[PDB]
């Protein structure tokens, strides 16, 4: 029940073998702990991709919503690394006029 | 010694495996030559009982040594891997309380995670 | 621009990708697998070679084989990797006998994944690919038949039992059982064709143990025991009682060494002069004894240990050459008897006694 | 004469042997004939 | 809004998986004043790693309140304004990558000579 | 061999005596029992499994005619592909034990000619089932049934 | 050369005075050619959107030498499908391509088999995104060929093709992707799952009904995603048991 | 040494195998005779299973025996640090191989700066493992480090780095003149021989192929680890073939992460 709470309980599985008061032991442990691990993990990413999947048959403007914000945040971002260029441009012209 | 234990241990242990083989062929031919119709001399028959336990006595006593030679090569190793007597004390305190910091911050934490 | 030449592209293309089926089919046909040829598969971009009985097994019940051959759909071969050399073989079974807690609770039909490869010698489609998938199908066989006494004796099992380990996983390939009351030790069994044994192995998957499993140092043993009879019951009740001694013993110094005998038959020895046998039993009850002794020629010593002198009237408590005989305990006082306290340091009560 | 030997390194024993003929009216064309040759001096 | 918290919620286990790593990579390293450096990085990203299943129980929360669509009904067999938006901000950042473009084209010119010039010196 | 010989003589003179587990048990048993404790505490499947696998091409169904539920079966298949004409129905007689031998398909001549086109289908079938291993499959045979029919389109046009 | 032994290559190569022409010819053979291989892979990262294309030529040219690195990755998944890159040595009439897993190609001045090239390798790199994919969503890899041989013949380079299987069993999903004819992807279903599935009186047991017997066909335009591998991920996670 | 300890298990494995062996022997002759339909059968099943147990017996002893052939020879609380140390450092080991086999992370993205004594301090620490391998770092042209690895007397290198992340590598052969006339190191040439051009293509695939996001210490450290196996070119055969010369070339290919020959036509 409720994924993330056997993501919290798997993972605190994981370090069970240490906080406690050979090499085979350690091995069979590990491979089982990390492999329920990541199978809950995968879970749930399935989880939230079919929520995802959901939301954007059901309400398709939230999708264009983010991609709004995406492409406004890549003007942004260009914007600045043209700026930052140009600085360096004018620094490297003022340098190479005096030669 | 522990090598040298094995050597000597070794021969005992062939000699125990073969008395306690002939000693069982002997006891089990004279019960079959009692069960079958058959005459057969009483003898020094030489329990087969007491050749077993003898081979069992023989294995603790090489499983004892073996496992003493290991943890003592183990032992080294580890202590080679980690010059006054005061330095060494420091040095295996703050060892110590290294690794009682390292464990206590994962209980604390995998604790912290959930309950 | 037509200086690409397709069709030619397209028969090295053809040839590379269904040339490695050939090989394989001859090798099926060399141990008489009976199959369905080399067929596309559903799509047209695909090649497959679906295989229609595979030969019984050797060594197992003819009610194993019957509910094998009655349980598989599918065992189709299919061609994948780079190189085009790595065979997978997908196995589909129906009525799967036991599920697990891992969620495999779903529809009736697991589906095992075997994937071979050879060498860069010895080509694609070998003697040793088609070896290689008889000695799994000969492992999925052999265990199959000790996961259909388990599933058969599983309605009627002795109730404690069933409060002490239930299954997690349950591939057709190993059998991984999770016992302890929280749930948190596991063994796994899993046919090894190899040595032609059954492999036993331990871990620690849970969040209250100790450090190790507990019952590694047994390990040998149980192993000798599974493969001298193949029965879960039985190793469920030889875990549910040397458990809780052998959770005890394992907290000794180490000084204190352990030679496990036969199984329930742990053997302590102290320093060397010093030993003393424990004896698991049912209903919690375990039997000690006083080593050094015979348990024949009473007069005569065992070879390397001395006897320990009034032994018998200390575990007397926790209840001449009378140190001989067992005494019954109740794992509790095997727990008073074992677990460091301070002395009426931290040494164990036993210890103080033999020191 | 005018052959080429495509040999399949995955698997050796294998030739895709490509034949080159003239077709006889167009002169600026040519006729691919594909063989399948195996191989065991 | 709740179609990106489902993507946050995706990034989120994708870092714990990561962090743990992370964790188990300076717990292999760690050999018994960098102690203490390494003590401090060990519970600062247990410290990160228990805020990231914080965070996580809370997107859970939040995409799992706000199906009647069940899946496998979605996927097609064979047999306003913010449109107008998307294509404004579409025209504008088509133009930024040309202008860009043309800004890389004169600075891979500009390297490619230099270095043939200065090339030819020796 | 060594150091355990005279335990395989002893052994092995005293087989067939019909109280030797009795010597076996009163030598064997009281030793072990001190040292070690006390002891313990229808239609045939494989068709039906390829009917199951098979390309929706093919619609394979029993013969309303015909012995039924006894060794050999028998099927009257089909074919559907929009690339591939419709053809005579074809009739198959699977025998019992199926698998290790080779089934076999029933001949009609008589629907395959009157017709130059089914008499191309008929020639490169029996040519195609020449060209067969021996002991195959229900669904080699229906492939080249398949691809009989490619060939017999392809050649005529 | 006289004591330390040199050979006919050693001494035709002390003495051998190429002219002014030929040098300048050959460098301004060079500036056509790294221009032309500048061109189109700036005309196919403008044009196409579907994987995408990146380059990054070096600081350090010669006067008859320049290198590219080229990748080919989807848009959101940079650190999945990182298995298609290409180093490109652009000489004076020659391009010669390093692939990452050992293949070398060399290609001529004209501008045509560029572009065919990395159409090609724009085609595989849509099959190997959705393997490296399956590897990351637990899905089990049945089948994989890159360079398929069946089917319609492609103009450009060979097609590819993987299927693979839902970890729960029951689904698959297969893509074959080609340079010209790009993606018929379509899907398998266990049987009592179509119903307008055709049933037969040979399959007397309800357990022949969990073999995937029939394949569906997806219609790709109309699913939901902004890429092809996030297509492909919304259609993994919609083939899984609805956790909810 | 641990090869001490390995003999020490492995004999310590030897006694319980040859004590569960003997007890088997004694337990199996204990039952006696079984039923199993044929008394032909019987017979055989019970010879077979004796003669087996036996042969173990005798195989277990044997074992032990060339064990001992090949045999050499408060406080608690550090102990008990010292094993719990090395079983951390064991089980993390695993757990990140595990993990890092099997990483869930597919976008940097959510919702090359360096000064050159640190390229000079990693190169040199690579320079100091592999004794067989010389790096001589050098900086004609800039920030841009290029390097001549020696390697034995088989191979000259030429790495040509950008910002500590190898861009260019050209293989040569020893003798090879890998100077131009003013003694510059030359950075565009070819090596005059079919071998050295294709493992300047393997080395090209190599750099395209350890390629770690960002950390390039592990990259440049794996690269030379990967180059290091070059030493046994002209004395390995093929592992495919068997043979040194396929179409007058040897083994060229050096197979990553597990550093085996092959002729590049044998993949
Ligand atoms: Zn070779």
């Amino acid at each position: 029940s409720t994924l993330v709470d056997e993501l919290e309980s798997s993972f605190e599985a994981c370090f069970a073998s240490l906080v406690s008061q050979d090499q085979e032991e350690i091995r069979t442990g590990v491979d089982q702990c990390i492999q329920k691990f990541l199978d809950i993990a995968r879970q749930t990413e399935c989880f939230f991709l079919q929520k995802r999947l959901q939301l954007s048959v059901q309400k398709p403007e939230q999708v264009i919503k983010e991609d709004v914000s995406e492409l406004r945040n890549e003007l942004q971002r260009k914007d600045a690394l043209v700026q930052k260029h140009l600085t360096k441009l004018r620094h490297w012209q003022q340098v190479l006029e005096d030669i | 010694d522990p090598v040298q234990r094995y050597k000597m241990l070794i021969p005992q242990l062939k000699e125990s495996l073969q008395t306690l083989m002939k000693v069982a062929a002997q006891n089990l031919i004279q019960n079959t030559n009692i069960d079958n119709g058959q005459k057969s001399s009483d003898g020094p028959i030489q329990r087969f009982d007491k050749c077993l336990e003898e081979f069992y006595a023989l294995c603790d006593q090489l499983e004892l040594c073996l496992r003493l030679a290991h943890e003592c090569l183990s032992q080294s190793c580890d202590s080679a891997k980690h010059l006054p007597y005061p330095q060494y004390l420091a040095v295996i305190k703050a060892q110590i309380s290294c690794a009682k910091d390292i464990h206590t911050a994962l209980l604390d934490c995998a604790n912290k995670v959930t309950g | 621009m037509c200086a690409f030449n397709k069709v030619l592209a397209h028969f090295v293309a053809m040839c590379d990708t269904n040339m490695p089926f050939v090989g394989l089919r001859l090798e099926l046909s060399n141990l008489e697998i009976p199959h369905q040829g080399v067929q596309v598969e559903g799509d047209g971009f695909s090649h497959a070679i679906r295989l229609l009985k595979i030969p019984p097994c050797k060594g197992i019940t003819e009610e194993t084989q019957k509910a094998l051959d009655r349980s598989l759909l599918d065992c189709t071969f299919r061609l994948q990797g780079r190189n085009n050399r790595t065979w997978v073989a997908e196995l589909v079974f129906a009525n799967c006998p036991l599920n697990g807690t891992s969620t495999r609770e779903q529809g009736p039909s697991r589906h095992v994944y075997l994937t071979y490869e050879n060498l860069l010698s010895e080509p694609v489609g070998g003697r040793k690919v088609v070896e290689m998938f008889l000695n799994d199908w000969n492992s999925i066989a052999r265990l199959y038949e000790c996961v259909l006494e388990f599933a058969r004796s599983l309605p009627d099992i002795p109730a404690h039992l069933n409060i002490f380990s239930e299954v997690r996983v349950y591939n057709y390939r190993k059998l991984i059982l999770c016992y302890g009351t929280t749930k948190g030790s596991s063994i796994s069994i899993q046919w090894n064709s190899i040595h032609q044994k059954f492999h036993i192995s331990l871990g620690t998957v849970g969040p209250n143990s100790g450090c190790s499993n507990c019952h590694n140092t047994i390990l040998h043993q149980l192993q000798e025991m599974f493969n001298k009879t193949p029965n879960v019951v039985q190793l469920l009740q030889v875990l549910f009682d040397t458990q809780a001694p052998l959770n005890a013993i394992n907290k000794l110094p180490t000084c204190f060494s352990i030679l496990p005998q036969s199984s329930t038959h742990i053997r302590l020895a102290f320093r060397n002069m010093y030993c003393i046998d424990i004896y698991c039993r049912s209903r919690g009850v375990v039997a000690i004894r006083d080593g050094a002794y015979s348990l024949f020629d009473n007069s005569k010593l065992v070879e390397g240990f001395y006897p320990a002198p009034g032994l018998k009237t200390f575990l007397n408590m926790f209840v001449s050459w009378a140190a001989s005989i067992p005494t019954i305990l109740t794992h509790s006082a095997l727990n008073i008897l074992l677990l460091p306290s301070p002395t009426p340091y931290l040494c164990s009560p036993l210890e103080r006694f033999l020191g | 004469k005018n052959k080429l030997f495509i040999k399949l390194t995955r698997l050796p024993q294998y030739y895709i042997v490509v034949e080159m003929l003239e077709v006889p009216n167009k002169p600026t064309q040519l006729s691919y004939k594909y063989y399948f040759m195996s191989v065991n001096p | 809004n709740t179609a990106s918290l489902c993507r946050i919620g995706q990034e989120t286990v994708q870092d714990i998986v990561y962090r743990t790593m992370e964790i188990f990579q300076l717990l292999r390293n760690m050999q018994l004043g960098t102690y203490q450096d390494r003590l401090t990085k060990l519970q600062d990203n247990l410290r990160q790693l228990s805020v990231l299943f914080r965070k996580l129980r809370l997107v859970y929360d939040k995409c799992n309140e706000n199906d009647p669509i069940p899946v496998e009904q979605l996927i097609p067999y064979v047999e306003s304004e913010e449109r107008r938006e998307i294509a404004e901000v579409n025209k504008k950042l088509k133009q930024k990558n040309q202008q860009l473009k043309q800004i890389m084209d004169q600075l891979r010119n500009l390297i490619w000579d230099i270095n043939a010039m200065l090339a030819m010196r020796n | 061999q060594y150091l355990c010989q005279p335990l395989l003589d002893a052994v092995l003179a005293n087989i067939r005596s019909p109280v030797f587990n009795h010597s076996l048990y009163r030598t064997f048993v009281p030793a072990m029992t001190a040292i070690h404790g006390p002891p313990i505490t229808s239609i045939p499947s494989v068709l039906q499994g390829e009917v199951a696998r098979l390309d929706p091409k093919f619609l394979v169904n029993l013969d309303p005619s015909h012995c039924s539920n006894n060794g050999t079966v028998h099927l009257i298949c089909k074919l559907d592909d929009k690339d591939l004409p419709s053809v005579p129905p074809l009739e198959l007689s699977v025998p019992a034990d199926y698998p290790a031998q080779s089934p076999l398909w029933i001949d009609r001549q008589w629907q395959y000619d009157a017709n130059p086109f089914l008499q191309s289908v008929h020639r490169c079938m029996t040519s195609r089932l020449l060209q067969l291993p021996d002991k195959h499959s229900v669904t080699a045979l229906l492939n080249t049934w398949a691809q009989s029919v490619h060939q017999a389109c392809l050649s005529a046009a | 050369s006289g004591p330390q032994a040199f050979d006919k290559n050693e001494i035709n190569s002390l003495q051998s005075s190429e002219g002014l022409l030929e040098k300048i010819i050959k460098q301004a053979k060079h500036i056509f050619l790294r221009s032309r291989a500048a061109a189109t892979i700036d005309s196919l990262a403008s044009r196409i959107e579907d994987p995408q294309i990146q380059a990054h030529w070096s600081n350090i040219n010669d006067v008859y030498e320049s290198s590219v690195k080229v990748l080919i990755t989807s848009q959101g998944y940079e650190q999945i499908c990182k298995s298609i890159q290409l180093q490109l040595n652009i000489g004076v009439e020659q391009i010669r391509v390093v692939h990452r897993d050992g293949r070398v190609i060399t290609l001529s001045y004209q501008e045509q088999e560029l572009q065919d090239f990395l159409l090609s390798q724009m085609s595989q790199h849509q099959v190997h995104a959705v393997q490296q994919l399956a590897k990351v969503m637990g899905w089990q890899v049945l089948s994989f060929s890159n360079h398929v041989g069946l089917g319609p013949i492609e103009s450009i380079g060979n097609a590819s093709a993987i299927t693979v299987a839902s970890p729960s069993g029951d689904y698959a999903i297969s893509v074959r992707n080609g340079p010209e004819s790009g993606s018929k992807i379509m899907v398998q279903f266990p049987r009592n799952q179509c119903k307008d599935l055709p049933k037969s009186d040979v399959l007397q047991d309800n357990k022949w009904s969990h073999l995937r017997g029939p394949f569906k066909e997806v219609q790709w335009n109309k699913m939901e995603g902004r890429n092809f591998v996030y297509k492909m991920e919304l259609l993994m996670s919609a083939l899984s048991p609805c956790l909810l | 040494v641990s090869v001490n300890l390995e003999a020490f298990s492995q004999a310590i494995s030897a006694i319980q195998a040859l004590r569960s062996s003997v007890s088997r022997v004694f337990d199996c002759l204990k039952d006696g005779m079984r039923n199993k339909e044929t008394l032909e059968g019987r017979e055989k099943a019970f010879i077979a299973h004796f003669q087996d147990n036996l042969h173990s017996v005798n195989r277990d002893l044997n074992e032990l025996e060339r064990l001992s052939n090949l045999v050499g020879k408060l406080y608690s609380q550090l102990l008990q640090a010292y094993k719990w140390s090395n079983k951390l450092q064991y089980h993390a080991g695993l757990a990140s191989g595990l993990l890092n086999q099997q990483s869930l992370k597919r976008s940097a993205n959510q919702m090359l700066v360096l000064p050159p004594q640190y390229v000079d301090d990693v190169i040199s620490r690579i320079d100091r493992m592999f004794p067989e391998m010389s790096i001589h770092l050098s900086r004609p042209n800039g920030t841009s480090a290029m390097l001549l690895v020696t390697l034995g007397k088989v191979l000259k290198v030429i790495v040509v780095m950008r910002s500590l992340f190898i861009d260019r590598t050209i293989v040569k052969g020893y003798n090879e003149n890998v100077y131009t006339e003013d003694g510059k190191l030359d950075i565009w040439s070819k090596s005059n021989y079919q071998v050295f051009q294709k493992v300047t293509d393997h080395a090209t695939t190599a750099l395209l192929h350890y390629q770690l996001p960002q950390m390039p210490d592990v990259v440049v450290r794996s690269f030379m680890t990967w180059l290091r196996s070059y030493i046994k070119l002209f004395q390995a055969p093929c592992q495919r073939c068997g043979k040194f010369l396929q179409d007058g070339l040897p083994p060229t290919w050096r197979d990553f992460r597990t550093l085996e020959a092959f002729h590049d036509t044998c993949r």
